[PDB]
């Protein structure tokens, strides 16, 4: 019927939401990537 | 990412000075009194919390008694038993005399003391 | 020579006094948030959990803080003393009648001035060191 | 609307109830007697 | 004539500052409020920037 | 007049002096520790708040998980 991983589903297949999605972890791992360079590059 | 304080930093050494030994996060040694006196603080506060726990038991069952509704509602039944195991849990002192989340807070003050160190580190090496 | 080499020491070792109760605080606390997990209030993960956060990012952000707050009153000691000489020199020449003895005492009295300006400026910028950590506190909550 | 002893016994009746409220009360039962036998043993 | 005409002097330097403390914890500040934009929370566009 | 404060004011000089360089507002160089610290501070502060943001996502879809919505009510998409 309905639970978490149907919603999950479902999220995931909507293309618009789909792309929108990845596009912010997109942004959000190139963040932590670059503050970890920073970092790095500090010490 | 993540980062473990210099060996040779005074910190964590006199951290450990004053609580003594806390199980996987530092390995000093020092005045051990902290230790077995926040064990027995800790038990003395679990058997204060088990006469609350079975006070606010007795509130709960006569509220929710006041709807007469099975499983009741005020409460998510499934969630109760892995909650009451895991603060129950968190709460027993070892041989040490420290609780799971005692440990948790040191290891929370040591991150913070490395990101000090990061931070002043960086400044040196600037320097 | 020997009261502002030091103070710096002075305010950063009380300072880090400070943060030694705060852990000793939060480590009592501690056991007090495990048994508000122990809560049968509602289904959340964390019971009050606003406590456990709060003291958890006071405790964990105090040093580095601290830190921020002992770099920037370096700073800023000098920025200081620049401020204090630039405007010394034209803030006491009309009180350089103030012939004689007026004159002389003058002289004494703008030295008891500019170095008592110095010993608040300095201490000023590290009450600072103070003045991050709780303030920034107040900003998350 | 009718008596509390009926609300209880009713809860205490349904078997799933019964069952995470009794494996609750051993819980706290046991954490009650490990804190008594650290008290004891301290002192 | 020694302490009056050299007070306001005084207090205005403390009070600048004051002033200087306050521009240096809102650039502290800044890096906060900048990364609550991720946050939409509230009515306002700004996430947390009150 | 536009808001433009004077070439000789000791203002802005002591603000430059004492934060080194901000690119397009003031011109000078100082005791740039001001720079590094500012900079490390500023990587430090986003990863610790990319942390927050994966965990307040996870918040968001574990909220929006349990109505059944798209991206949760409050946030958008």
């Amino acid at each position: 019927m309905a639970s978490k991983k149907e919603n999950l589903k479902s999220l995931f297949s909507n293309t618009r939401t789909r792309v929108i999605i990845i596009f912010t972890a997109a942004l959000l791992i190139i963040a932590v990537v670059i503050g970890f360079f920073k970092i790095r590059g500090a010490t | 990412l993540s980062f473990a304080p210099p060996a040779s930093d005074l910190s964590v050494v006199f951290l450990g000075n004053l609580f003594g030994v806390v199980d996987g996060v530092l390995h000093g040694t020092g005045s051990q009194i902290m230790g077995n006196m926040f064990g027995v603080f800790n038990s003395a506060v679990l058997a204060l919390g088990g006469i609350i726990i079975m006070y606010t038991l007795m509130v709960s069952t006569m509220n929710t008694a006041h709807e007469g509704q099975m499983l009741g509602q005020k409460w998510s039944s499934i969630w109760i038993p892995l909650r009451s195991t895991f603060g129950l849990a968190l709460l027993i002192p070892k041989a040490s005399g420290y609780c799971m989340m005692q440990v948790f807070f040191m290891w929370v003050i040591v991150q913070g003391v490395g990101a000090a160190d990061k931070i002043w580190e960086a400044a040196l090496s600037y320097l | 020579a020997y009261y502002i080499p030091v103070l710096p020491y002075m305010i950063f070792t009380f300072g880090s006094f400070a943060w030694l109760i705060a852990v000793i605080e939060a480590m009592v606390a501690a056991p007090i948030v495990a048994l508000g997990v122990t809560h049968p209030e509602g289904n959340e993960a964390f019971g009050k959990g606003e406590f456990a956060i709060m003291i958890l990012v006071n405790v964990f952000l105090r040093p580095s803080l601290m830190i921020i707050g002992y770099i920037a009153a370096i700073a800023l000691s000098y920025v200081g003393v620049w401020i204090l000489n630039a405007g010394f020199d034209h803030a006491i020449s009309y009180i350089q009648g103030y012939t004689g003895w007026a004159g002389v005492y003058a002289f004494f009295f703008s030295i008891l001035i500019y170095t008592s300006m110095y010993l608040i400026i300095v201490q000023k910028a590290f009450t600072l060191i103070a003045h991050l950590p709780d303030k920034v506190l107040r900003w998350i909550g």
